[PDB]
C-alpha cells in the first residue's frame, strides 16, 4: 500500500547549474527522508521532513515536503562534481517501523571543459610489454564513451578527475586489449569523439 | 503526538 | 472551528511512598486517546480511543518513551521547584502541564499553547506569540531564564506548527466517524413542585458532543443568571456530556420561563419550555 | 560513536549460515536491518527494540534476529540461497526522539555456488605517455585491477607512502570481464593525474593498492591455485625524468 | 498552599429505568491535590467491579475523574457514592437521586 517512486531514475547535469529531483509516495507520511550513496558505500543520511511545509536546506542541497501533494522534492544549486552519488527516498507510515525506499535518483554531475584537447595516448606497464593500456582524455564532458564490437577488448566509462591544486578538471577513458592485434588508434573507434582528438607517433 | 525527546538532555523546570 | 490537540502531564511527588509519579493523558478535542501512569508493573502508553489502535509498532515505543524520559525530568524539576521555594522534604508537590494546538485553516497552526502550574497556581505559560514567556512570580524566572538558555520556545514551536498539527489531522481523520461529528443534546424541561407557591423547572441537555454547552433560563426574554443553578458539565462515559440548568419560578408562573441551548451541533439556537 | 557493522564482507556457499553484528550510534537504542541488492532500494528485515522484534519485513525465518541489553544487534541469515547476496545495512534511532535514523557501514553479502570462483586482483600500472606529457605538461598514470571475483574490491592511490585523493579517479563500476556469464570476474580501472615535473621526479614513488576482500583462513580450499584470501595486490612506480 | 475540596455528581449515563441496565457514574471534579478515594456503593456496600477514567485537569489546574460501574436500578435500591480527600475531615456520601 505505502508506495514510494522516485523520478527521474537518473539525471545528466552540468556542473554550476541548478536541480530538482522527485520523491511521489501514495499514502500519509510519518517521516520522509533524503539519503546518499556513493557506489561501493553506505548511506549517508541528508534530511528528515515531519510536516507539510517543512522545507530544510544542508548546502547545496534543500527538500521539501508537500503532505497534500504527497510529494517531497530535492533541489540540487550549483551542482559540483561531488555531488554525484544516487539519492534515495525512504518513507515510513502507518507509525511502523517499515519504511518504503524510492529505486533511487542517480546523479551525474558533468564538468563544463574550458579547453577540450581531446587526444588517444598509449601508456605502458611499468613492469612489462604489456598490456597495454590506451587512454582517451581531455575531451569535452558531451563526449559518449561507448563499448567495443570486440568482446576482448575493454572500455571503461568515461572519468572525471580534479586536480583541486590547479583548479582543474578532465575526462578519462580507459582501453586494453590482450590482442596484439589491439591498437590505440582503432581503440575508440565505434565511440563517436571529436575528430581534432589527437592521435600522437 | 506528543513532543518528541531532543537529540540531547530533555530541559528540566 | 477549532478543532484541538492537548496533553495533560501530572507530575505528583509522595516523600516516603516512593519516587514522583508522572501521569500524561491525550486529547484530541474532548475525547481521550492516550494514557501514560508510571504506576504500572511495566509503565506503557495504552490507547484510550478506537482510532488510535491502528498506529504501528513505532507510535507506542515512541510514546512509551517520551512519557518513560519526562517521567524522570519531572522527578528532577519537583526537587527544582522545591529547591526554588525553600520547600520541606516531607511536604508533596505537583507540577502540572497542559500544552497543545488548535487547528486553523489549511491544517496550519491557529493557536499554539503549553502552560504550566505549581500545586494548582500559574507557573510558567507560553505566549501567543510562540517565542516568549510569561513567569508567574520570581521562581517562574529561574525556569524562564533556564528555558531561555536551551531555546526550548524555538523547539517547543517547532512541534506546535508541525507535529502537533500534522498529528492533529491524521488522528481527525482517523477518527472523522466521531471526531468531526457533533452530536446536538437531546433535551427537555421537567417540572418538580417545591410548594404550593413554588416549583422548580430543570432544562436537561443529554448525549452532546463536544462539552461547549450554554444553557440560559430566561424569564421574560430575560437572563436569570442570578439565580440559575447549573451543573458542571458532566460526562456520561460513551464519550458524550450532560448538563442541566434549574430555576425556581412561582406556582403557575412557568409560562413565562424559557430555556435557552446554545451547541454546535444545533444548527440554530433553542428556545425551550415547560410542555406538561 | 557512530553505527558501527561488523563483518567488512562475507563470501559463502548455498545452505552455509551468517551473523552479522550491528551497534547503535551512541544514544540510539533502536536498530534497523535492510537488505540492499545491486542497484536497488533497500528492503526492510526488522527494527529491534527493547531486546524484541518489533516489526519484521518481506523476509523469512532463516533471517533471525538478536538484540543485547547494550542496544547492539546481530542478523543471523541461516540456508543461504544465491538470491541472499547483498548489502547488509543496519541503521539507528534514538526512540521518541529527533527522527534521525544513521545507517552503518554495511556488511557485503555474496552468496557463490562453490568457493572456487573467487578470484584475488591482479593490480598493474601504466605510466605516462611521452605524448601526453609534452602536449599537455600533464601525466596520467593508470592502474588496473583485473580477474577478480566477487566485487570487493577498494582501489587507493599512494604518493611517497602517503594516500592521495587529489587528481584521482576510479571508476564506479567494474566491467565484466565475460560479460556473458553469471560468475564474470571484474577488471576495474582507475587514473591518477600529476603535473609532468611531479611525474618527472625519480624520487616520487608510486603506488596503487586494491584491497580484496576475499576468503577467511577457515575456508576450506582445494583449488591448485593460492587460496583468494582477503589482501592487497600493489603495483609501484618511480618517476622518469626521460 | 492551593487546597481545592472536590465536587460530587452522581448520575447515570440514560434516564433511569427500573429492570434496565445502565451506567453509574460518580463524577469528582474541582479538587486538587490529586489523591482521591472514590467509591460507588449499592444499598452502603461498595461495588467491587468500580472502574475509573484518567487523571486529568481543568482550566483552573483542579482535577477531575469518572468512577463508574454497570448498573441495574431498582424501585428500592439505594446508590450512593463516598469520596475522601485531604480536604474532608471525614468520607462524603451523597446518595444517587435518579432525578439529577
Ligand atoms: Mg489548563
Ligand atoms: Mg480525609
Ligand atoms: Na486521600
Amino acid at each position: 500500500e505505502l508506495k514510494v517512486e522516485q523520478n527521474p531514475l537518473f539525471l545528466s547535469m552540468q556542473e554550476g547549474k541548478n536541480y530538482t529531483i522527485y520523491c511521489n509516495y501514495s499514502t500519509t507520511s510519518d517521516r520522509l527522508y533524503w539519503y546518499r550513496q556513493d557506489p561501493g558505500k553506505s548511506l549517508e543520511s541528508l534530511f528528515v521532513l515531519l510536516s507539510n511545509g517543512a522545507v530544510k536546506q544542508e548546502g547545496r542541497l534543500m527538500a521539501s515536503l508537500d503532505t497534500k501533494a504527497r510529494l517531497s522534492t530535492l533541489h540540487i544549486t550549483a551542482a559540483v562534481h561531488d555531488l554525484s552519488a544516487t539519492y534515495f527516498c525512504a518513507v515510513g507510515g502507518g507509525s511502523n517501523y517499515q519504511l518504503i525506499w524510492g529505486a533511487g535518483t542517480k546523479l551525474i554531475i558533468k564538468p563544463n571543459i574550458q579547453n577540450p584537447d581531446p587526444a588517444v595516448y598509449q601508456l605502458r606497464d611499468s613492469k612489462s610489454s604489456d598490456k597495454s593500456v590506451c587512454l582517451f582524455t581531455d575531451f569535452d564532458s558531451q563526449t559518449n564513451v561507448s563499448q567495443s564490437k570486440d568482446s576482448d577488448v575493454y572500455i571503461t566509462d568515461k572519468c572525471v578527475l580534479d586536480m583541486r591544486s590547479m583548479d582543474f578538471k578532465s575526462n578519462s577513458a580507459v582501453a586494453w586489449s590482450n590482442k596484439s592485434d589491439f591498437a590505440c588508434a582503432n581503440a575508440f573507434n565505434n565511440s563517436i569523439i571529436p575528430e581534432d582528438t589527437f592521435f600522437p607517433s | 503526538l506528543p513532543e518528541p525527546l531532543p537529540q540531547g538532555q530533555l530541559t528540566a523546570y | 472551528g477549532s478543532h484541538s490537540m492537548r496533553y495533560f502531564y501530572t507530575a505528583m511527588s509522595r516523600p516516603g511512598r516512593g519516587e514522583p509519579r508522572f501521569i500524561a493523558v491525550g486529547y484530541v478535542d474532548d475525547t481521550q486517546f492516550v494514557r501514560f501512569d508510571s504506576d504500572a508493573a511495566s509503565p506503557r502508553t495504552e490507547p484510550r480511543a478506537p482510532w488510535i489502535e491502528q498506529e504501528g509498532p513505532e507510535y507506542w515505543d515512541r510514546n512509551t518513551q517520551i512519557f518513560k524520559t519526562n517521567t524522570q525530568t519531572y522527578r528532577e524539576s519537583l526537587r527544582n521547584l522545591r529547591g526554588y521555594y525553600n520547600q520541606s522534604e516531607a511536604g508533596s508537590h505537583i507540577i502540572q502541564r497542559m500544552y497543545g494546538c488548535d487547528l486553523g485553516p489549511d491544517g496550519r497552526l491557529l493557536r499554539g499553547h503549553d502552560q504550566s502550574a505549581y500545586d494548582g497556581k500559574d507557573y510558567i505559560a507560553l505566549n501567543e506569540d510562540l517565542s516568549s514567556w510569561t513567569a508567574a512570580d520570581t521562581a517562574a524566572q529561574i525556569t524562564q531564564r533556564k528555558w531561555e538558555a536551551a531555546r526550548v520556545a524555538e523547539q517547543r514551536r517547532a512541534y506546535l506548527e508541525g507535529l502537533c498539527v500534522e498529528w492533529l489531522r491524521r488522528y481527525l481523520e482517523n477518527g472523522k466517524e466521531t471526531l468531526q461529528r457533533a452530536d446536538p443534546p437531546k433535551t427537555h424541561v421537567t417540572h418538580h413542585p417545591v410548594s404550593d407557591h413554588e416549583a422548580t423547572l430543570r432544562c436537561w441537555a443529554l448525549g452532546f458532543y463536544p462539552a461547549e454547552i450554554t444553557l440560559t433560563w430566561q424569564r421574560d426574554g430575560e437572563d436569570q443568571t442570578q439565580d440559575t443553578e447549573l451543573v458542571e458539565t458532566r460526562p456520561a462515559g460513551d464519550r458524550t456530556f450532560q448538563k442541566w440548568a434549574a430555576v425556581v419560578v412561582p406556582s403557575g408562573e412557568e409560562q413565562r420561563y424559557t430555556c435557552h441551548v446554545q451547541h454546535e451541533g444545533l444548527p440554530k439556537p433553542l428556545t425551550l419550555r415547560w410542555e406538561p | 560513536a557512530g553505527v558501527t557493522q561488523s563483518p567488512t564482507h562475507l563470501i559463502k556457499t548455498r545452505g552455509q549460515q551468517v551473523t552479522l553484528r550491528c551497534s547503535p550510534k551512541s544514544g540510539h537504542d533502536t536498530v534497523s536491518w535492510y537488505q540492499q541488492a545491486l542497484g536497488q532500494g533497500p528492503q526492510f528485515i526488522f527494527q529491534y527494540y527493547e531486546e524484541e522484534e518489533r516489526q519484521r519485513g518481506n523476509f523469512p525465518d532463516r533471517f533471525s534476529g538478536h538484540q543485547f541489553p547494550n542496544y547492539s544487534s546481530e542478523l543471523n541469515v541461516n540456508a543461504l540461497l544465491l538470491g541472499d547476496s547483498a548489502l547488509y545495512l543496519c541503521a539507528s534511532s534514538r526512540t521518541g526522539s529527533t527522527y534521525e535514523q544513521y545507517f552503518g557501514p554495511g556488511t557485503r553479502l555474496t552468496v557463490t555456488e562453490d568457493l572456487k570462483n573467487v578470484f584475488p586482483p591482479e593490480v598493474a600500472v601504466f605510466e605516462p605517455s611521452e605524448a601526453e606529457i609534452s602536449h599537455t605538461q600533464k601525466a596520467t598514470l593508470v592502474c588496473l585491477a583485473t580477474g577478480f571475483y566477487p566485487d570487493h574490491v577498494e582501489l587507493s592511490w599512494w604518493v611517497n607512502g602517503k594516500e592521495v585523493h587529489s587528481g584521482v579517479c576510479t571508476d564506479p563500476q567494474p566491467l565484466k570481464e565475460q560479460p556473458a556469464l553469471n560468475d564474470s570476474r571484474y577488471a576495474l580501472s582507475s587514473r591518477l593525474r600529476v603535473s609532468a615535473t611531479f611525474w618527472q621526479n625519480p624520487r616520487n614513488h608510486f603506488r596503487c593498492q586494491v584491497q580484496f576482500y576475499g576468503l577467511s583462513e577457515n575456508d576450506e580450499w582445494t583449488q591448485d591455485r593460492a587460496k583468494p584470501v582477503t589482501q592487497i595486490v600493489s603495483a609501484e612506480a618511480w618517476g622518469r625524468a626521460d | 498552599m492551593i487546597q481545592r475540596t472536590p465536587k460530587i455528581q452522581v448520575y447515570s449515563r440514560h434516564p433511569a429505568e427500573n429492570g434496565k441496565s445502565n451506567f453509574l457514574n460518580c463524577y469528582v471534579s474541582g479538587f486538587h491535590p490529586s489523591d482521591i478515594e472514590v467509591d460507588l456503593l449499592k444499598n452502603g456496600e461498595r461495588i467491587e467491579k468500580v472502574e475509573h477514567s484518567d487523571l486529568s485537569f481543568s482550566k483552573d489546574w483542579s482535577f477531575y475523574l469518572l468512577y463508574y460501574t454497570e448498573f441495574t436500578p431498582t424501585e428500592k435500591d439505594e446508590y450512593a457514592c463516598r469520596v475522601n480527600h485531604v480536604t474532608l475531615s471525614q468520607p462524603k456520601i451523597v446518595k444517587w437521586d435518579r432525578d439529577m
